[PDB]
Formats: C-alpha cells, structure tokens, sequence
C-alpha cells in the first residue's frame, strides 16, 4: 500500500490547480478516500470527501462552490480541482482513505483514515 | 480448486459398453462438494449425481459415482439410448468456483462420404455484391475435414466458413458445408473455384467447374 | 458541525511515565472517534479507533476508552519515541472535524 | 420447482442490460442463486453467486467490477446487471437455486433455469436474401444470405417428404450479419419428378419468401 | 413519599442494548410513579396489554421487569402477543397471555450514523421458532443442510447474525426506535412496588 501526490504550485493568484493522488497495491474500486490539508503550523482540517462507487461528494464549508473532486477506477487514481483559490488557502493536502469496520460480512463506511500520502506543498501568493 | 480437467475428450462406442468419466483436479477439494451435469442440445443442465455419490431422484438406475482427494469419476455401467450428452464437473466449496471442460460422447457408425457438391454461382453475383461460392460434404462420422490453401487461382485461404450440423437421431452421421467468396461484382481474375477435400477411403474428389467468363 | 475541544496544549514527561489526554464533544458521539499521532515532519497515523480499539501494530502501550461526551488516551511509559503531536476526530456526522492537537515534549 | 427467467435481448456495445429469474413453488428465503454463462458450443463459465436471506455476493475475478447481483426478497425475484458490454458476451445466461423446504435445503444446485440469449453487436434490422442452387439422383437445396437478428426457419413445399433435410447452423459474418444452407437429396432416381419448393419466414419482420429450385 | 423507583436509570440510559442480547433489569422495594410515564414524554406507542394505563397507580405487584432494546421502525408491531414475523420468532417471543406495557420512541438523533452503525445486529437463521422470554447469544455458524458445517461459512453454512445499517437519511419505515417492555408478575408474594 502506498499513495503519490502531485500538483504543487509556486504562484497561484486566482488560478486553477490540479491535484492528483495514485493508488497502489490494494483494490482501489473497493474503498472510499479523503482529502485533508494543514495550514503553514497550525492544526488539521478537513476538505472534501469520495464515495466508494462515485455517486455521493460531500465539500466543507469554506470549500464548496470552489473545489470539485472526481475518481478514475481505470487508471486507480482520483483528483481534486481547485478554482479562484485565495491568498488565505496555502497548506499542505493530503490523500488518505477510510477505515471500513466490517461486522457480519457488510462494511461500514467513514471510520477513520488509516493509509496516508506523502504532502504536497501547494502555495498561493501574489 | 481452481483449475478442473476432464479425461478422455470424447468416447464412442455402441450401445452397451461400460464408459468411467474422470474429472482429476488440482491441489485438492472436499468431498461433497463435487457434483456432475448432463446436458442434452438446446437444453438447460441437469443435476446428476451431487454428492460425489448420491444420486439425483430423476435418473435411473446404472449411473454410479467415486471421488477422493484428487481423483473423480463417474461410470454408466451401459449406454443404453438417450444417454449420449456432455457431462460437466463442478467443485463449489472453495471460492471462485470452476466447471470442467465436459466430454461429449457419441456413438459408432459408418462413413458414406460420397463426394463434396460444387455448384459456385447463380445468375446473379455480378448483378449483386459479394461473389459468392459454396461445397458440401455429407454422411460421415468421424470429423476430420480439410481444405487446401490454393483452392483456385486466387488462394484466399481466410474465406473459407465451415458449419457442422449434429448426429442424426437413428442414423448417426453429419455433414458440413464450405463457402469461401472474396470479392464482389468486380471480380477479374478470380472467377472459378474448385474445392480439394480429402476424407476416410476414397481420398481426394477433385471437382470441376467452369470460368467465369 | 460538532466541535470538538481537546485538553491539555503542551506537557511533558520521560521514560517510565504515564500521561493522560482529555477530548471533549459538544454533543453525545457515542464509541465514534479517532486518535492519531503526527511527528514534526511526516505524515499521521492513526492509533486508536472504534474509541477503544487499536490499530493492528500499533504496540500495547497506548489505551483509550470512552463513550458518548468525555474520552481519553492513556501511554502507559513514555519512551523517547513517542514525541509528536495527537488529535482528535469525530465520525457522526459531516463535515469531519478535529481537535486542537497536544505537543508532548522529552523532560 | 421453478425458475423462470425473462425474454430474450439485442442490446448495442457499451450499454447494459438486467435479467431476471422468479422462483416459483420453494421457499425463496432461505436459498442461494448462481449465475453461468455459456455460448453456442462452448463450456460454461461462472459468473457469481448471492445468499437469498442475507444478502452476500461473491464474483468471479474477471466479472468483478462490472456485475451487480441485486436481492428483492418480495415477489421472489432476483436479477443480475452487466456493464460494459463488448461483442464477446454474446451467450445464454443461466440462473439455478437449490430446492430448500422450511429450514432444511438440498446439498446442491438441481432447480434450473431456462435460458436467456443476449446478442450484441452493431446494425437493427435486415430481412434475408434467398438463392436458388442447381444439380450438376444428387443433391438440391436453398440458400440463405444477411439477416441480422439470427432466428429463422426453414420448411420445403409445405411441410411434406421429410426426406434427407439438413439446416446448418447459422455463422456470424464478417460484417455483423448472418447466413444458413438447407439442402435435401432427390433419391427418386429421377430430375422430372415431384414439384418440391423451398420456404423462408423471419420473424423480426414482415418477410416471406418462396422461392423455387429446380432446373 | 420517601422512597421512589428509579425510571431514569431504564429510560435515560446512554448504552441501551440491541434486540437479539436484550437487557432485563428487576424492580422491587419502590414505590413507582406511572403519572410520569403515560401523562408526559414523547413516546409514540404507548400499548398496555392487559391492563389499562389509567388505574395503574391503584394496582400493586410483587415483582417489575424492564427489557430494553433497539429494533428498526416497521418492525414495532410485532412485539405484542402472538404476532409471527422474524423478530417475534428468533429474537424476543411474548407470551399469549400477558400484562404490561410496550413503549417506544423515535431515537434517530442518537442512533444513527454516517456510512453505517455497526452495533445493533439481530439474529437470522435459526432452526426452532424460540420460546417465550427466552434468549440466545450462541455464534455459531447455521448448518442448513446435511453436510457439517466445521467452523468454515460456504455454501449452505452462514453467519446468524445480520447488521441493522442505521444511517440519518432511512425513511421513517427504517429508523432506530428504543424499546421497553414492563412485565408485572404476582407470584403467591407480598408486594413491594405499591404505588403512592
Ligand atoms: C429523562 O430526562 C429528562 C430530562 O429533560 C426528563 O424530563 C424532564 O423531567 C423533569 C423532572 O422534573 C421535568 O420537570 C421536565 O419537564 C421534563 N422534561 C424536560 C424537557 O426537561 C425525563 O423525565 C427523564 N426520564 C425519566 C425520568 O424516565
């Protein structure tokens, strides 16, 4: 098990940024993932959120209307657009992926995150 | 379980001769979970006997059963009519779970194949598209066939179709039918045909026809 | 949005020596909940979950138990492996939120 | 003590497509149902199987991510969705279930289905092109060329003589379309004799045809 | 009124159980107050089999049973006498002739949880249709055929125990609700639940 992360950037005034975090040694179809990012310091926030077959996305507050998050089973890997990002949103995002608790043969779903990514430096300046 | 083989491929013989099926696996599985089918033409598989060597209620007598460790089999102790089908395997007792390949039994007769009947065209294959070109073989058992790559002038040895009918219910034979026809209307040098088919005995019926033009 | 408030801020304690954690929740999130551990300049990882479970490899020493407002995370000797900071997480609802974070130190 | 299944299906290239199989005379809740597959003389293949009462699926490692097994306890019905299709899927889909009387079951699969042939490929619709052979006392028969949805029937003059008839299956053309032969012999030792006529009738489709032979 | 009967500690319980491992707690040596249970609160069913809710501050018995756990919505009338279904069969069988009541409340703020509740299972897949008040915690794996089952779930071998999947967004047909049942007994005893 072990997940990559791309997609940092040197200026973002207002851009539009791309991030990318691939899937590796497990089955990917089969569970659901997370984004999170930590400001420059200070404590750990969450951003956004994948369902395992796609259908359901859930944002947080001072996300929505500007992040979109998407999934590919083809290739094992999902992204996280970014759109009109301020000069307030630098941090480091990480990919992770939820715990599922299986009791009597069925999963449950959002439990935690146990597998994590490296970091991606993402910094927005002027 | 994952892989099962079926021994022998095929078995033929008359009515009344002892037939020992063997379906030998892979590392092992457990008894009771092995079970085998029968399935007749255009028809939905049955259930025989389902426990390795318990018998289904619908079959009758003479269809018994063994197994072990890595040695299945099944013995029809006489091939009385209305007993020539393909059988099957299966283990259900270690997931994913696997069929065998099914062995198809038939029954000894003898060959009559009288000749293979070239007839290529109507009147109509330059007042039509593709040029299209027919043989026919009839009346023999075993299925070994053949069609040599030159054929005609024009070689198109990808052409060649070949569809096999089943045994008849109280003459058991078959018989099959050739087309190989390339291009259309637009044909220039590639008019004639003439099929080659060795088969059993009387060797190679060469057959004649006329140009095309 | 559930908020959740985590106590002490910074503590400090060496070799054999047991500390305690305390989080707290404005409503009753029941045994759903979360630790983890996150050293200067890596990624985290989690340690507890189930709010008394633990992670298979993580070693015997932590213990945590709780349900519903109060919970807590108990190490049982401090070894000079385990200077990092911990959070919280409640999985009731969304949006997932987390709690302040403790940085312990080495006396 | 049965299982019947639905009608046949011509679904198009990447589409999907659910078949169903009602139990009818058992006690549908305490079961299980696998699906098969077989195409026209080839083996069967397995597909996966679903617990009646609890709900659990297992899939083959090929079909994983593209069938859905599905449930509905009420009305005894259970279904099985394929994704993706590709012009290999063309087979007969099978559904069986043990035969379970209160909490006791049967130790193996002995209700079967009835069969289900899906087709998938390009093309809608085309009725069949029929030409007339010649002899060279020998044999004789009709031809068929390009219909498309595959069921058709052969008969000659009306239904009688039942001689020597032999209908070979249909082949999958290059194209897309398909193409039999019905021959029979003249063993009356004669070419001047009964007035025999081929017949064709496709059912997708308002076409009939009678052609004659002879020379 | 000096002593009194402790409700709270049936009612205002944080762990509340589950329907197939139910909880019963005995109630003697009070004095209970039924005007706090029948005149208040936001209980939705409030069935007295038996005997009715007025007037049962007058009656007095020797013995007080409390059996509490959580079941899905659609599935609260089957807890009554007679009645056949899965939960009145292999979960908690009432007997024919009975006396006592059957309360129950909407607790989805409490029971429910993004993606799944994992606790709150219930049994499925057994042998016999049970008996009245009686319980059964056995795991073991549900032989269904002739073949033995050892140890190892297959084909006609399954785990007995299903996983109600509790989540905020159900229907009202599948919410959580909290069940608690009184069974007032007078066995040839002096009494010690007299009420006020
Ligand atoms: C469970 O706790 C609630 C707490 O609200 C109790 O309800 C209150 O009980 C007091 C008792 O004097 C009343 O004054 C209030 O009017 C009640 N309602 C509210 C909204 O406070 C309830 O009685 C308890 N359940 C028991 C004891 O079975």
């Amino acid at each position: 098990v072990q997940l990559v992360e791309s997609g940092g950037g040197v200026v973002q005034p207002g851009r539009s940024l791309r991030l990318s975090c691939a899937a590796s040694g497990f089955t990917f179809s089969s569970y659901a993932f997370h984004w999170v990012r930590q400001a420059p310091g200070k404590g750990l926030e969450w951003v956004a959120v994948i369902s395992y077959d796609g259908s359901n996305q859930y944002y947080a507050d001072s996300v929505k209307g500007r992040f979109t998050i998407s999934r590919d089973n083809s290739k094992n890997t999902l992204y996280l657009q970014m759109n009109s990002l301020r000069a307030d949103d630098t941090a480091v995002y990480y990919c992770a992926r939820d715990l599922a608790i299986a009791v009597a043969g069925t999963w449950h779903y959002y439990n935690g995150m146990d597998v994590w990514g490296q970091g991606t430096t993402v910094t927005v300046s002027s | 379980e994952i892989v099962l083989t079926q021994s022998p491929g095929t078995l033929s013989l008359s009515p009344g001769e002892r037939a020992t099926l063997s379906c030998r696996a892979s590392q092992s599985v457990s008894s009771s979970y092995l079970a085998w089918y029968q399935q007749k033409p255009g028809q939905a598989p049955r259930l025989l006997i389902y426990g390795a060597s318990s018998r289904a209620t619908g079959f009758p007598d003479r269809f018994s059963g063994s197994g072990s460790g890595t040695d299945f089999t099944l013995t029809i102790s006489r091939l009385e009519p209305e007993d020539f089908a393909v059988y099957y395997c299966q283990q259900y007792g270690n997931s994913p779970w696997t069929f065998g390949q099914g062995t198809k039994v038939e029954i000894r007769r003898t060959v009559a194949a009288p000749s293979v009947f070239i007839f290529p065209p109507s009147d109509e294959q330059l007042k039509s598209g593709t040029a299209s070109v027919v043989c026919l073989l009839n009346n023999f058992y075993p299925r070994e066939a053949k069609v040599q790559w030159k054929v005609d002038n024009a070689l198109q040895s990808g052409n060649s179709q070949e569809s096999v009918t089943e045994q008849d219910s109280k003459d058991s034979t078959y018989s099959l039918s050739s087309t190989l026809t390339l291009s259309k209307a637009d044909y220039e040098k590639h008019k004639v045909y003439a099929c080659e088919v060795t088969h059993q005995g009387l060797s190679s019926p060469v057959t004649k026809s006329f140009n095309r033009g | 949005d559930i908020q959740m408030t985590q106590s002490p801020s910074s503590v400090s304690a060496s070799v054999g020596d047991r500390v305690i954690i305390t989080c707290r929740a404005s409503q009753g999130i029941s045994s759903w909940l979360a630790w983890y551990q996150q050293k200067p300049g890596k990624a985290p990882k989690v340690l507890i979950y189930d709010a008394s479970s633990l992670q298979s490899g993580v070693p015997s020493r932590f213990s945590g138990s709780g349900y519903g407002t109060d919970f807590t995370l108990t190490i049982s000797s401090l070894q000079p492996e385990d200077s990092a900071t911990y959070y919280c997480q409640q999985a009731k609802s969304f949006p997932i939120t987390f709690g302040q974070g403790t940085r312990l130190e080495i006396k | 003590m049965q299982l019947v299944q639905s009608g046949p299906e011509v679904k198009k290239p990447g589409t999907s497509v659910k078949v169903s199989c009602k139990a009818s005379g058992f006690t549908f809740t305490s079961s299980a149902v696998q699906w098969v597959r077989q195409a026209r003389g080839q083996r069967l293949e397995w597909i996966g199987w679903i617990v009646v009462g609890s709900g659990n699926t297992n899939y083959a490692q090929k079909f994983q991510e593209r069938v859905t097994i599905t449930r509905d306890m009420s009305t005894s019905t259970a279904y099985m969705e394929l994704s993706s299709l590709r012009s290999e899927d063309t087979a007969v889909y099978y559904c069986a279930a043990p035969y379970c009387s209160g909490g006791s079951c049967f130790d193996g699969f002995d209700i079967w289905g009835q069969g289900t042939m899906v087709t998938v490929s390009s093309a809608s619709t085309k009725g069949p092109s029929v030409f007339p052979l010649a002899p060279s006392t020998a044999a004789l028969g009709c031809l068929v060329k390009d219909y498309f949805p595959e069921p058709v029937t052969v008969s000659w003059n009306s239904g009688a003589l039942t001689s020597g008839v032999h209908t070979f299956p249909a082949v999958l053309q290059s194209s897309g379309l398909y193409s039999l032969s019905s021959v029979v012999t003249v063993p009356s030792s004669s070419l001047g004799t009964q007035t025999y006529i081929c017949n064709v009738n496709h059912k997708p489709s308002n076409t009939k045809v009678d052609k004659k032979v002879e020379p | 009124i000096t002593n009194l009967c402790p409700f709270g500690e049936v009612f205002n319980a944080t762990r509340f159980a589950s329907v197939y491992a139910w909880n019963r707690k005995r109630i003697s040596n009070c004095v209970a107050d039924y005007s706090v249970l029948y005149n208040s609160a936001s209980f939705s069913t409030f069935k007295c089999y038996g005997v009715s809710p007025t007037k049962l501050n007058d009656l007095c018995f020797t013995n007080v049973y409390a059996d509490s756990f959580v079941i899905r919505g659609d599935e609260v009338r089957q807890i009554a006498p007679g009645q056949t279904g899965k939960i009145a069969d292999y979960n908690y069988k009432l007997p024919d002739d009975f006396t006592g009541c059957v309360i129950a409340w909407n607790s989805n703020n409490l029971d429910s949880k993004v993606g799944g509740n994992y606790n709150y299972l219930y049994r499925l897949f057994r042998k016999s249709n049970l008996k009245p008040f009686e319980r059964d915690i056995s795991t073991e794996i549900y032989q269904a055929g002739s073949t033995p089952c050892n140890g190892v779930e297959g084909f006609n071998c399954y785990f007995p125990l299903q996983s109600y999947g509790f989540q905020p967004t159900n229907g009202v047909g599948y919410q959580p609700y909290r069940v608690v049942v009184l069974s007032f007994e007078l066995l040839h005893a002096p009494a010690t639940v007299c009420g006020p």
